[PDB]
RNA sequence: AAAUUGAAGAGUUUGAUCAUGGCUCAGAUUGAACGCUGGCGGCAGGCCUAACACAUGCAAGUCGAACGGUAACAGGAAGAAGCUUGCUUCUUUGCUGACGAGUGGCGGACGGGUGAGUAAUGUCUGGGAAACUGCCUGAUGGAGGGGGAUAACUACUGGAAACGGUAGCUAAUACCGCAUAACGUCGCAAGACCAAAGAGGGGGACCUUCGGGCCUCUUGCCAUCGGAUGUGCCCAGAUGGGAUUAGCUAGUAGGUGGGGUAACGGCUCACCUAGGCGACGAUCCCUAGCUGGUCUGAGAGGAUGACCAGCCACACUGGAACUGAGACACGGUCCAGACUCCUACGGGAGGCAGCAGUGGGGAAUAUUGCACAAUGGGCGCAAGCCUGAUGCAGCCAUGCCGCGUGUAUGAAGAAGGCCUUCGGGUUGUAAAGUACUUUCAGCGGGGAGGAAGGGAGUAAAGUUAAUACCUUUGCUCAUUGACGUUACCCGCAGAAGAAGCACCGGCUAACUCCGUGCCAGCAGCCGCGGUAAUACGGAGGGUGCAAGCGUUAAUCGGAAUUACUGGGC
């Protein structure tokens, strides 16, 4: 029934900076495992992982693509292990994809360019993998490129990321003369064949051009493995060379418990090092069964709510990590089954929403290709069709299974735009498209701001948002134009107090009712009340009838609620009905509302109060080299600074900036900090700002 | 076609989509249809409490 | 193959069959040659459960009509031999 | 095709070949009879009729033509031969 | 499908007593029966043909605790059945299980009879029946179930069922808590103030 | 016995009247949608528009009791793994159960879908003659004998796949001639001529090359005549609008002969005749599936053809034929056209108007569900397999029906609201309070019916020669339900979990106050609002219906307002 044993499963991700070689390494993996009959290349769009039209055209991976391969070895050493690889996008503008996958995966191959080595998004995916506490190996790709330096990149991994990398496969020859790799356990030099596409290779005897460096690093590898358990330490110190099997086992223990990252090297585009990397994956990275059982909660926790072994004997539990659009069935949910067995057509429970879902179809994935499978076992990645309300990080399981797992956090989108269709006969269709897209992508939100009729689109970056826009144009076609979000201001009086009046000639002899009010407005102070409206009752001269003496403030609510100046609200005003006149028979509230409106209008006219723009507080973490640049940008922007701080790993600046401004501030921040700085917003109390648009918006409509 | 907007206060702009039902105004000679309030982003009449099913107004808590 | 079979009229969860001699190609509820009696599997009272038009069924069998398994069993039960 | 009606497609192809062969054989013998009728030599026409009679009878029995078709051929050609005098 | 509300409003809107209360006290003591429920009940506007027809139909509907859909179905059945449509309609209304329950006893009001029927506390002709509109046929034995007799409401209602005209078509066994339905009530066996022809012409309108 | 017992009017032209004449309203119905609201159950209904385009998974297979046979499993046998001469299973043998692929038989033309086309190439009614009909069934016969293949398979080999190429063979219930065939075809007669297939169970004799022959039984095979079923064909009538469409037709109308059909026939051809249709509406244009029926009506009628059943037509568009009893074939072939998809670029594949489902269109119509347990259908001797037919489940107050949301008592006629003549009236026995019940929903426990059959054993006779095999009928034995935590019944609890919508000027049932003041607005018709609005909006109160209500759309009625019943100038 089970086509492959539990132990022979390797769930891994390929994570790195942009254009580090993830998709190329995946393509060579597929070629050398035989599922792909042509190697192809990304820049010509022939990569299988880059299946979306945007990926094919632009040469980048925008989606986490999961596929599966069978690997025996360079020498067919082992029975075919099944590697469930996921090619993740290294763009900072798609970070949820890598976080999404990396939650469920068991290992990560971190790719590093031999020239650049550790880069900003390599550090980003490093942090994500570290917080998920996953084992890593490293693949120094791009060894065929001038300036490549494997040892220097390893030292960059050591110094920058904070790791203690362990060399495992040193490089023979120069950059363009990249002949192959010498393994630091076998003492064999794999040289790949250039006539064919690197499918074949030869083992050579580490020629004299490098026998000292290899010997030294092999001794370092031996002692690194020896520093794993006392049984290894005692014999190492006794002075017999550790056998390769025990070395590999100890290094595997170090990999599982994250003491080290085993770094190999290769050149995927020149077809070298990929099979060696695959054997490194098989030998050193965990399987679904070679880790302590996963954990969750159950009924407000317990001593041990859940300990789910990687085995079929136990009730089904899984995690639905990816949600993807499908034009023909409306959804496709990629889930990893952590423990148990499920079959097509079976019913399960989403422990989060606590509802029944029927697995309409279960398929195995190969890029866009789907193949139907009858059942899924523990430690296996598959895609379900028929789920209709399940979201990312949702636990699908049998009754009495863990409820909440670690996946309940996502990044916050940073770029915000306002999207409007070219044809305004397209509002509902575009809204539906954007809603479903938001449902697939947690880090992307769409909302109609209610101060205007615009619809605001918030994402992780400008690349994220224009990818969303053009994919919306292509699939479920609706055109769209981007613009700027509108601005919600507020007013406040500039310390004005008077005994203003309000009087309308409603009597006219025969109408039978009328009234007159005399009020006072004062500003309290800039932001000392959660209630922007204030009232202090002082109606003494001609006290109106007693049924709504205190209720002549809920009626004045609406004047402050919207539009004394340019249709915008006010804060800090406090109203005080001091005098007035009436008749003590029928004091019509509706008739008094006209007097209230005229009193408010005359009061504003005599106040000549001004507008407060929306200024929020922005807190930015940046390295301590671009501090001057970022604060200079914030100062060229009409923004103020608050507080100086110096983090151990950076510097935190705090500033006050308008909302009409800092449109697309994330891209500018990334430009001026090498994409290695973050910012957050919290909407602090407003401030005065001279803007010519405040009168423009109201004078566009004449008087 | 020309259609009436019943009730007090609406939000119909120059390109808002709306739902049109039969009827007539009978003193606007030429208006033979009615706009269904509270349907197709034509919000229901504000502060309405009687004949509330017409005018697309929902039941207040009260 | 002019079968004699049960037509399954009646209601939901309360079947009631018409014993019809019908050409086998036509649908169960569809075209039939004639109706010869009825059957009610849920009739569990003093009321009659089944009735069959024995002479007409014999005429059609002599003509060559086929008999379904249930029609045969119900004819056996109608005859007091079983 | 989706289901295994491809087997019936193959069978229909083979039966088309066989039936076409036998039907054309029938038709050329009938053509011989008609050509003899046009020539007027009742001896050769009668011989051709006697040679085609088993052919059409056997093919009608096998089912390539129908008994009515075979009888129509025989009756029409016998009438032609009788008027040939 | 039941009028859950004040009953004396209905009684004084119809004017006469609809028998919607027990005999514990007098109707005039329980409500101002003379006028109508509203704040404009003192005034007596002139009624119309439609007004009197509707008032008669509503009086019958409120007497028997029936809604308009079921009452229209009853009228259709009465018009189908041979004989006087009004007499047929009244016989159909008297055939209701809650109606016969009330007319025999077992409940001081027809709503109480409806609870007794619906609560599976009534057995008709051996079969337990909990449908208030279950039409009882001639020679049917309507009996209380076990584990429901001798309780306060039942005994009080049986005792209170005295001091009123005994139906001449039931022959109830009050002690043993079952009665018979020997034959359908005739026109002379009912109130005789209710004009059935008014309802007939209303529903033929 | 009974099959019906059936016909209502009102508002509005006027200063007022009567006629006439429109408009509007009161009723019933929905495949309805929208607004507000919404407890449950039963039974039905559920893309009316784009016959618009379709991803994905299923919708048609079965037979080893026709055959060659052995890809997977199992059983035996023959052994130098395991091995304590085996319990711990290495290999071989189609040998037996079974069985992928293959030949072959039947099915696939049924079942399911849609109404695009079709206005008479159709449908309905009633007849007729020139027909064929697999399976089913009755009667009578035959079922010597022989041949050459070829698939699979073997060898080589092309191709990414789809799928093939070159040789070698090996089977048949595949194909082919001969033998024989007549109440059969041809012919007036003489006479001439046409078919086949064999397989399975058991078996005391007797003969064997342990293949069996041979005797039986049950199937199948072939010929003819029938029956039944089904199909084909012909005729008369009926079956929409338009004359702001009066001429149409040249294989056109008929005859002779040849051919063709299963069958008659201009069905087709070669000639001869110059006809035929049309004011009883041809032709042309638009529309349209038709019917039993459905809604309405007292009828006559009008409108309609959703569900269900019958017939027809279609299957991406056009055409054509092949096979077969039956097709010019949804899930077959070929070609031509557009579209879609895979391609390793050389090629290849497909047609949801089958069940679901997606996009689009639209005011609007559902699940990418569970079983073949019922009944049918296909195949098979059966077992059994398949069956998106069918039985059920889900979603939708879409409709019809039923029930519930408490019952009795309760006058401080409480408070609060509203009105007021300021006395009071009203909300109102309503609430609160007291007692009582627990349907339904929620939990826990029992529990039918839809289940007939099938399998194994045995008894009886039947059969035979054989108390064997095989039918037919008793007798038992363990058994088969998706629905299903079924219907249904019993227990726990506490009035708890369950009321809204429209209207209140007249038509039309239900009236006062306040705020606005020809403004805001209402309106089905008449009409209301410009300072005391029962006609707008809010409140109180009432009226109608009620898990519905109201709004809009559509048919009929009212409308005797297309008047045949039944009108006028
Ligand atoms: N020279 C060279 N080019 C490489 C190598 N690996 C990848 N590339 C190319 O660099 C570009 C980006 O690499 P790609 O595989 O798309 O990586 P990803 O965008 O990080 O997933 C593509 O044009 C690749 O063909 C390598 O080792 N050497
Ligand atoms: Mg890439
Ligand atoms: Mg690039
Ligand atoms: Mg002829
Ligand atoms: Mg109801
Ligand atoms: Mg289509
Ligand atoms: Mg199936
Ligand atoms: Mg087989
Ligand atoms: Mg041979
Ligand atoms: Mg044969
Ligand atoms: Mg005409
Ligand atoms: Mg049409
Ligand atoms: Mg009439
Ligand atoms: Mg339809
Ligand atoms: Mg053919
Ligand atoms: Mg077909
Ligand atoms: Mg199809
Ligand atoms: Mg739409
Ligand atoms: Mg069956
Ligand atoms: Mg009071
Ligand atoms: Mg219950
Ligand atoms: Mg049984
Ligand atoms: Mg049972
Ligand atoms: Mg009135
Ligand atoms: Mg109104
Ligand atoms: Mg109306
Ligand atoms: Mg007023
Ligand atoms: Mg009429
Ligand atoms: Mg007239």
């Amino acid at each position: 029934a089970r086509t492959t044993p539990i132990a022979r499963y390797r769930n891994i991700g390929i994570s790195a900076h942009i254009d580090a070689g993830k998709t190329t390494t995946t393509e060579r993996i597929l070629f050398y495992t035989g599922v792909n009959h042509k190697i192809g290349e990304v820049h010509d769009g022939a990569a299988t992982m880059d299946w979306m039209e945007q990926e094919q055209e632009r040469g980048i991976t925008i989606t986490s693509a999961a596929t599966t391969a069978f690997w025996s070895g360079m020498a067919k050493q082992y029975e075919p292990h099944r590697i469930n690889i996921i090619d993740t996008p290294g763009h900072v503008d798609f970070t949820i994809e890598v976080e999404r996958s990396m939650r469920v995966l068991d290992g990560a191959v971190m790719v590093y360019c031999a020239v650049g080595g550790v880069q900003p998004q390599s550090e980003t995916v490093w942090r994500q993998a570290n917080k998920y506490k996953v084992p890593r190996i490293a693949f120094v790709n791009k060894m065929d490129r001038m300036g490549a330096n494997f040892l220097k990149v390893v030292n960059q991994i050591k110094t920058r990321l904070g790791a203690n990398p362990v060399p495992l496969q040193l490089a023979i020859g120069a950059e363009e003369h990249f002949t192959g790799v010498v393994d630091l356990v076998k003492m064999k030099a794999i040289n790949w064949n250039d006539a064919d596409q690197g499918v074949t290779f030869e083992y050579e005897d580490i020629p004299a051009d490098m026998v000292e460096l290899a010997n030294e690093w092999h001794q370092n590898l031996i002692e690194s493995a020896a520093e794993a358990s006392e049984e290894l330490m005692e014999k190492y110190l006794g002075g017999e060379e550790l056998t390769e099997a025990e070395i590999k086992g100890a290094l595997r223990q170090r990999v599982l418990n994250n003491e080290i990252i085993l770094v190999t090297c290769g050149s995927a585009f020149k077809n070298k090092g990929v099979q060696a990397m695959l054997d490194a994956v098989i030998d050193y990275l965990p399987s679904p069964v070679d880790v302590p059982a996963i954990n969750g909660i159950l009924d407000d926790g317990k001593d041990t709510p859940a300990e789910r072994h990687a085995s079929d004997d136990e009730p089904f539990s899984a995690l639905a990590f990816k949600i993807a659009t499908d034009p023909f069935v409306g959804n496709l949910t990629f889930f990893r089954v952590y423990s148990g067995v499920v079959n097509s057509g079976d019913t399960v429970l989403n422990s989060v929403k606590a509802a029944r879902e029927r697995f309409g179809r279960i398929v195995q994935m190969h890029a866009n290709k789907r193949e139907e499978i009858k059942e899924v076992r523990a430690g296996d990645i598959a895609a379900a069709i028929g789920l209709k309300d399940v979201t990312t990080g949702d636990t699908l399981c049998d009754p009495d299974a863990p409820i909440i797992l670690e996946r309940m956090e996502f990044p916050e989108p940073v770029i915000s735009i306002a999207v409007e269709p070219k044809t305004k006969a397209d509002q509902e269709k575009m809204g539906l498209a954007l809603g479903r897209l938001a449902k697939e992508d947690p880090s992307f939100r769409v909302w109609t701001d209610e101060e205007s009729n615009q619809t605001i689109i918030a994402g992780m970056g400008e690349l994220h948002l224009d990818i969303i826009v053009d994919r919306m144009k292509r699939e479920f076609n609706v055109e769209a134009n981007v613009g700027k979000p509108q601005v919600a201001y507020r007013e406040t009086i500039r310390q004005k107090v008077t005994d203003v009046e309000g009087k309308h000639a409603k009597q006219s002899g025969g109408r039978g009712q009328y009234g007159h009010v005399v009020i006072d407005m004062y500003p309290l102070e800039p932001g000392s009340n959660p209630k922007g409206y204030e009232f202090i009752n002082d109606i003494k001269g001609g006290v109106i009838p007693g049924e709504y003496i205190p209720a002549v403030d809920k009626g004045i609510q609406e004047q402050l609620k919207a539009g004394p100046l340019a249709g915008y609200p006010v804060v800090d005003m406090g109203i005080r009905l001091h005098f007035g006149s009436y008749h003590d028979v029928d004091s019509s509230e509706l008739a008094f509302k006209l007097a209230a409106s005229i009193a408010f209008k005359e009061g504003f006219k005599k106040a000549k109060l001004v507008l407060l723009e929306p200024i929020m507080k922005v807190e930015v973490e940046t390295p301590e080299e671009n501090t001057g640049d970022v604060i200079g940008d914030l100062s060229r922007r009409r923004g103020m600074l608050k507080g100086q701080e110096s983090e151990v790993t950076g510097v935190k600046i705090h500033a006050e900036v308008p909302l009409s401004e800092m449109f697309g501030y994330a891209t500018q921040l990334r430009s001026l900090t090498k994409g290695r700085a973050s910012y957050t917003m919290e909407f602090l109390k407003y401030d005065e700002a001279p803007s010519n648009v405040a009168q423009a918006v109201i004078e566009a409509r004449g008087k | 076609v020309t259609s009436y907007i019943g009730g007090e206060g609406h939000n119909l702009q120059e390109h808002s989509v709306i739902l049109i039902r039969g009827g007539r105004v009978k003193d606007l000679p030429g208006v033979r249809y009615h706009t269904v309030r509270g349907a197709l982003d034509c919000s229901g009449v504000k502060d309405r409490k009687q004949a509330r099913s017409k005018y697309g107004v929902k039941r207040p808590k009260a | 193959m002019v079968t004699i079979r049960l037509a399954r009229h009646g209601a939901k969860k309360r079947p009631f069959y018409q014993v019809v001699v019908a050409d086998s190609r036509n649908a169960r509820n569809g075209r039939f040659i004639e109706r010869v009696g009825f059957f009610n599997p849920i009739a569990s009272e003093k009321e009659e459960g089944t009735r069959l038009d024995l002479d007409r069924i014999a005429h059609w069998v002599g003509q060559g009509a086929t008999i379904s398994d249930r029609v045969a069993a119900l004819i056996k039960e109608v005859n007091k031999a079983a | 095709n989706i289901k295994s009606a491809k087997k019936r497609a193959i069978q229909s192809e083979k039966a088309r070949k066989h039936n076409a062969s036998r039907r054309s054989m029938m038709r050329t013998f009938i053509k011989k009879v008609y050509a003899a009728i046009e020539a007027g030599d009742k001896a050769a026409a009668q011989k051709a009729f006697n040679e085609m009679q088993p052919i059409v009878d056997r093919q009608a029995a096998k089912g390539l033509i129908h008994k009515n078709k075979a009888a129509r051929h025989k009756a029409n050609l016998t009438a032609q031969i009788n008027k040939l005098a | 499908a039941r009028y859950l509300g004040p009953k004396l409003k209905l009684s004084r809107r119809e004017g006469t007593d609809l028998f919607l209360k027990s005999g514990v006290r007098a109707i005039d003591t329980k409500c101002k029966i003379e006028q109508a429920p509203g704040q404009h009940g003192a005034r007596k506007p002139r009624l119309s043909d439609y007004g009197v027809q509707l008032r008669e139909k509503q009086k019958v509907r409120r007497i028997y605790g029936v809604l308009e859909r079921q009452f229209r179905n009853y009228y259709k059945e009465a018009a189908r059945l041979k004989g006087n449509t009004g007499e047929n309609l009244l016989a159909l209304l008297e055939g209701r299980l809650d109606n016969v329950v009330y007319r025999m006893g077992f409940g001081a009001t027809r709503a109480e009879a409806r609870q007794l029927v619906s609560h599976k506390a009534i057995m008709v002709n051996g079969r337990v029946v909990n449908i208030a509109s279950y039409q009882v046929s001639p020679n049917d034995v309507v009996s209380i179930r076990e584990k429901a007799k001798k309780q306060s409401r039942v005994k009080a209602a049986l005792e209170l069922a005295e001091q009123r005209e005994k139906p001449t078509w039931l022959e109830v066994d009050a002690g043993k808590m079952e009665g018979t339905f020997k034959r359908k009530p005739e026109r002379s066996d009912l109130s005789a103030d209710i004009n059935e022809h008014l309802i007939v012409e209303l529903y033929s309108k």
